RNA sequence: UCGCCCCUGAA
RNA sequence: GGCUGUCGUCAGCUCGUGUUGUGAAAUGUUGGGUUAAGUCCCGCAACGAGCGCAACCCUUAUCCUUUGUUGCCAGCGGUCCGGCCGGGAACUCAAAGGAGACUGCCAGUGAUAAACUGGAGGAAGGUGGGGAUGACGUCAAGUCAUCAUGGCCCUUACGACCAGGGCUACACACGUGCUACAAUGGCGCAUACAAAGAGAAGCGACCUCGCGAGAGCAAGCGGACCUCAUAAAGUGCGUCGUAGUCCGGAUUGGAGUCUGCAACUCGACUCCAUGAAGUCGGAAUCGCUAGUAAUCGUGGAUCAGAAUGCCACGGUGAAUACGU
RNA sequence: CUUGAGUCUCGUAGAGGGGGGUAGAAUUCCAGGUGUAGCGGUGAAAUGCGUAGAGAUCUGGAGGAAUACCGGUGGCGAAGGCGGCCCCCUGGACGAAGACUGACGCUCAGGUGCGAAAGCGUGGGGAGCAAACAGGAUUAGAUACCCUGGUAGUCCACGCCGUAAACGAUGUCGACUUGGAGGUUGUGCCCUUGAGGCGUGGCUUCCGGAGCUAACGCGUUAAGUCGACCGCCUGGGGAGUACGGCCGCAAGGUUAAAACUCAAAUGAAUUGACGGGGGCCCGCACAAGCGGUGGAGCAUGUGGUUUAAUUCGAUGCAACGCGA
């Protein structure tokens, strides 16, 4: 994709961070992964799973990786547009949009990455088995699925051409 | 071990020795003994400097 | 497992033979690595051997030895399809080590004094099959020709024969003998 | 071999012409000729000739077994073959070429093969 | 292993290593083992599953045999 | 493992109240270049057919 | 084809 | 901590970047050929790269170059006939430096690729042979007793020093070696050739004495000088005759030696006597594919003074390998 | 009203169901003949069977059970399930023109019927196989797998029990949504001038797109996208057990808990590891050879034991002539 951290106006942020392993034929070896998100505070969000024998570069490869998964999202207000109530993976993924004087609420993985978003006063809401890791999938249920007021009101405005040309 | 640590003529006819002196029958011991002895308070008296690596020539 | 040709050795032509066969049979005849203790023995039960029998030079071992060599000497290997250990035909060259190896064995089953008397006299007995090196040839080619069931593993040979155009009798095995 | 001799005490059945029975079993192997009268002239097998385990069911001692029927059928005069193979068994070419081999020949090659229709239920049998 | 029809020339190995395959087929080696009706009919349809494959391997096959590298 | 190239290698230990801590650094500073393996003088073949001996006959 | 079991724990 | 063993001299072990997967991860590194080799070639979402293999380093198999003394001796002389002296540097030798081997070349085979099989030239062909080379790691493997060090403990002591004793007890068991059980040998005679190291707390020629070990006398030597050093198996002869012996050598006693301040438990060597068990070893189990095995000596370190050990050096010198 | 449903007509194919006849092969028994010292079994064996004549082989007769091939993801049925051949009675499916009925439909707790195999009652039948059982074998033991026999049973008739990993682990019905290849069965068309060329229906495999899924995969015959109705689940162990009811002749089946106890149980997939799993490739790993050790003595270490001390550490290989 195309750099979600930008001069001026970036907004660095983390989300998950802790050690997978593989098991090798010796022993056994940690990467070192985690996952990120940069916003702008204005959308263009993302994620990555770094991998390093260290804490520091598994957010640096993270970062890099974000950057190359950004979304784009584009909304009005401190809240996001349309209701996206899809899952994916098995995370189950809600989100209601709400009026403004009330918060994120939220304490997963999307109280951060509904933040970075360009939004923090959305209301969201989550069941199934906890497992922050998937939550992030809130990237596809909500600010890459979405519906705005002039998306709607060009399906109101194609259908009259046709007509017409008729 | 786990590494045997390779630099026994790595240091040899690769790369010059880091004590080059020569004796004889009866000097062999004493020259040996003499010129480790030195480097130990050399080396602990000056920290004021960064030390490359002391060397001897005899 | 086993990677290219095994060595071959290249020995030296014998003073009263000119032979690297019998060259062979000083190297036989040879004890702690040691070839000029072994020439002595040679020499003195060749002589031995051309009084008491007729023959000549090359038939007071050759011949004799002609007489102690199976065609046929049974290894081992597990496998067999019946838990047998298999017959294999030697290659000429093996038959001479064979014979040659006897001959020595059955002086050391012997207290005739010397050692030269001792397998000279064995070796006078050998030609018309009447000494006791003859007899260790009787045992394995005896077995050998009076059993087979050949260097097939019945089972894992049977499945092989069945799959290239339908057999339970021996035959080349087209699968696997793994 | 190892095998025996046989021989019989008649020389008056001959035709001149016999049924050469064979039963290439998996553990063993019996090589029968009969007449052509249909009526015993010799028999011979693999565990007569002396093998033991599941080596008398081999082509060697199948051969083995098909001469010593051989001799037990000479003294008749009888020259032709009526090769009736069966069983599942190795051995069911070992006997036939050394019939041939032995002042025999093959006439007719005719199956008398057990093929069931499932008129009895198998054993089980091996399982280790 | 073999069948009623007969050679009458002169032979000491003749065919009937195909007349082997004009009689058994395992029709001998089935009256020792009992099975079920499962058994036999699931190898029927690894027969059948070679004949459909056999089509699909075929295009495979096609992008190896372009290179060479044996 | 490498025979033209000038491996260095040096230890220091810490002795902190957390234990002890082994250092060692091993610099590959040459890689196609020795220190021992160039810039030296051999001597011999002085490239003379004759090989100076004492005369004068008694 | 030659049966053949049994094995306290955190690096 | 440092050091080391270990699988393993294993051909494996990873990583960056991209892509694939929600992820763990995967790809690469897999496949088709091939090699000792993640070796090389081709293909394939892989493209690159690092470590290990290999690589470059030593040494040896040849031939050349220098230098010729304490080493060599042909052509040249002495002779004392001995490289002992002059002469000659040719030769061997030493040991520094080069020449060389790379599937390089020839043919076939192999995708026309790598490679494989024969061939040639050569001292040597196909990782030439042997060293160094022993990865990243795993085993909380060992080692606080080589040394280092966090904590802990001892403080007219657990510290320190000395004389005596114990480490070499002992009724046994196990591991690793060595020596025999013999004529291919033993013993007696005579006789053949070594290599590589060692050395003024040393080795010690010579000559004298001692059965000997060794002692006295003393030259030489820090040295291709001199000495240890007489190599030993081997070899040509004398014998003995298959016996527990002319095999074998344990045990003990007495008599001596040496090195030491002093050799009693607890030094080694020698002399004479005594003369062992063993006549060649079950179940089982281990090493080894060539200058190896086998066997025979020699030297070295440690060492005032103790090798059947370790470490190293040469002599003689195989059997067998169808085949996995 | 006809698009749903149903009927009529005409054909089509099939192991659909039930009943009754009929053929041969094979095993077995019995009888006769021939021939003689073995047979049979197994990795080896043994029990068992044979001179009172077996095994095999041939001829005659009899009986029971099952129908080689056929034969295939081939076919049919609601499912369970159903195979030689023929007749009789009888069910379902599908297609083709039309013709007719006119939502008459869909599903369903209860209820009712159908139920592989074993089992049970009653009566027939009994070859082979085989629980049980008895010898033998393997094993330390082997009440087993293995071998030799062998009873109930399997088989037939009738009734009963109603279970099964009763499976596509996938409720049934209706509706939709890319396709490709094969199989099978109707029917229309095309010089049918090609066993076929082009359609269009029914059924059936394999592949796979989108989509779905946690993934494996499913994938127009869905686990896709919808509706209708019913059934079930709501942590595991406790337990498909107890208790009561119900059903059964019984065996049991059916309905179906709780106390108590635990922080997991569990599914799919990833990498490595292991496999008496497979394939591939090497090494004195084996085969083939050569030499040892364990026997004996001595040398050396260790354990055990003893001692005032036998200073300490190492522990298959990788400790135990090791540190020393």
């Amino acid at each position: 994709a195309h750099i979600e951290k930008q001069a001026g106006e970036l907004q660095e942020k983390l989300i998950a961070v802790n050690r997978v392993s593989k098991t090798v034929k010796g022993g056994r070896i940690f990467s070192f992964t985690a996952l990120t998100v940069v916003g702008d505070g204005n959308g263009r969000v993302g994620f990555g799973y770094g991998k390093a024998r260290e804490v520091p570069a598994a957010i640096q490869k993270a970062m890099e990786k974000a950057r190359r998964n950004m979304i784009n999202v584009a909304l009005n207000n401190g809240t996001l547009q349309h209701p996206v109530k899809g899952v994916h993976t098995g995370s189950r993924v809600f989100m209601q949009p709400a009026s403004e004087g009330t918060g994120i609420i939220a304490g997963g993985a999307m109280r951060a990455v509904l933040e970075v978003a360009g939004v923090h006063n959305v209301l969201a809401k989550a069941y199934g088995s906890t497992n922050p890791i998937n939550v992030v999938r809130a990237t596809i249920d909500g600010l890459e699925n979405m519906n705005s007021p002039e998306m709607v009101a060009a399906k109101r405005g194609k259908s009259v051409e046709e007509i017409l040309g008729k | 071990g786990q590494k045997v640590h390779p630099n026994g003529i790595r240091l040899g006819i690769v790369k010059p020795w880091n004590s080059t002196w020569f004796a004889n029958t009866k000097e062999f011991a004493d020259n040996l003994d003499s010129d480790f002895k030195v480097r130990q308070y050399l080396t602990k008296e000056l920290a004021k400097a960064s030390v490359s690596r002391i060397v001897i020539e005899r | 497992p086993r990677r290219r040709v095994i060595g071959q050795r290249k020995i030296l032509p014998d003073p009263k033979f000119g032979s690297e066969l019998l060259a062979k049979f000083v190297n036989i005849l040879m004890v702690d690595g040691k070839k000029s203790t072994a020439e002595s023995i040679v020499y003195s039960a060749l002589e031995t051997l051309a009084q008491r029998s007729g023959k000549s030079e090359l038939e007071a071992f050759e011949v004799a030895l002609e007489n102690v060599r199976p065609t046929v000497e049974v290894k081992s290997r597990r496998v067999g399809g019946s838990t047998y250990q298999v017959p294999v035909e030697v290659r000429p060259v093996r038959r001479n080590a064979l014979a040659m190896r006897w001959i020595v064995e059955a002086a050391r089953k012997r207290g005739d004094k010397s050692m030269a008397l001792r397998l000279a006299n064995e070796l006078s007995d050998a030609a018309e099959n009447k000494g006791t090196a003859v007899k260790k040839r009787e045992d394995v080619h005896r077995m050998a020709e009076a059993n087979k069931a050949f260097a097939h593993y019945r089972w894992l040979s049977l499945r092989s024969f069945s799959h290239q155009a339908g057999a339970s009798s021996k035959q080349p095995a087209l699968g696997y003998l793994n | 071999a190892k095998a025996p001799i046989r021989a019989r005490k008649r020389v008056r059945k001959q035709v001149s012409d016999g049924v050469a029975h064979i039963h290439a079993s998996f553990n063993n192997t019996i090589v029968t000729i009969t007449d052509r009268q249909g009526n015993a002239l010799g028999w011979a097998t693999a565990g007569g000739s002396g093998f033991r385990g599941s080596r008398k069911s081999t082509p060697f001692a199948a051969q083995v077994a098909a001469e010593r029927c051989a001799d037990a059928v000479k003294e008749y005069g009888i020259k032709n073959l009526e090769v009736m193979v069966k069983g599942p068994g190795p051995g069911r070419e070992s006997t036939i070429r050394a019939l041939n081999a032995a002042g025999f020949r093959i006439t007719n090659i005719t199956d008398v093969t057990p093929i069931p229709h499932n008129g009895c239920r198998p054993p089980k049998k091996r399982r280790v | 292993p073999v069948i009623k029809v007969r050679e009458n020339e002169p032979f000491d190995v003749a065919l009937r290593r195909f007349k082997r395959s004009c009689e058994k087929a395992g029709v001998l080696a089935e009256v020792r083992r009992r099975e079920f009706y499962e058994k036999p009919t699931t190898e029927r349809k690894r027969a059948k599953a070679s004949a459909v494959k056999r089509h699909a391997k075929k295009l495979a096959r096609e992008n190896a045999r372009r290179t060479r590298l044996y | 493992h490498t025979l033209r190239a000038d491996i260095d290698y040096n230890t220091s230990e810490a002795h902190t109240t957390y234990g002890v801590i082994g250092v060692k650094v091993w610099i590959f500073k040459g890689e196609i270049l020795g220190g021992m393996a160039a810039v030296e003088q051999p001597e011999k073949p002085a490239a003379q057919p004759k090989k100076q001996q004492r005369k004068g006959r008694k």
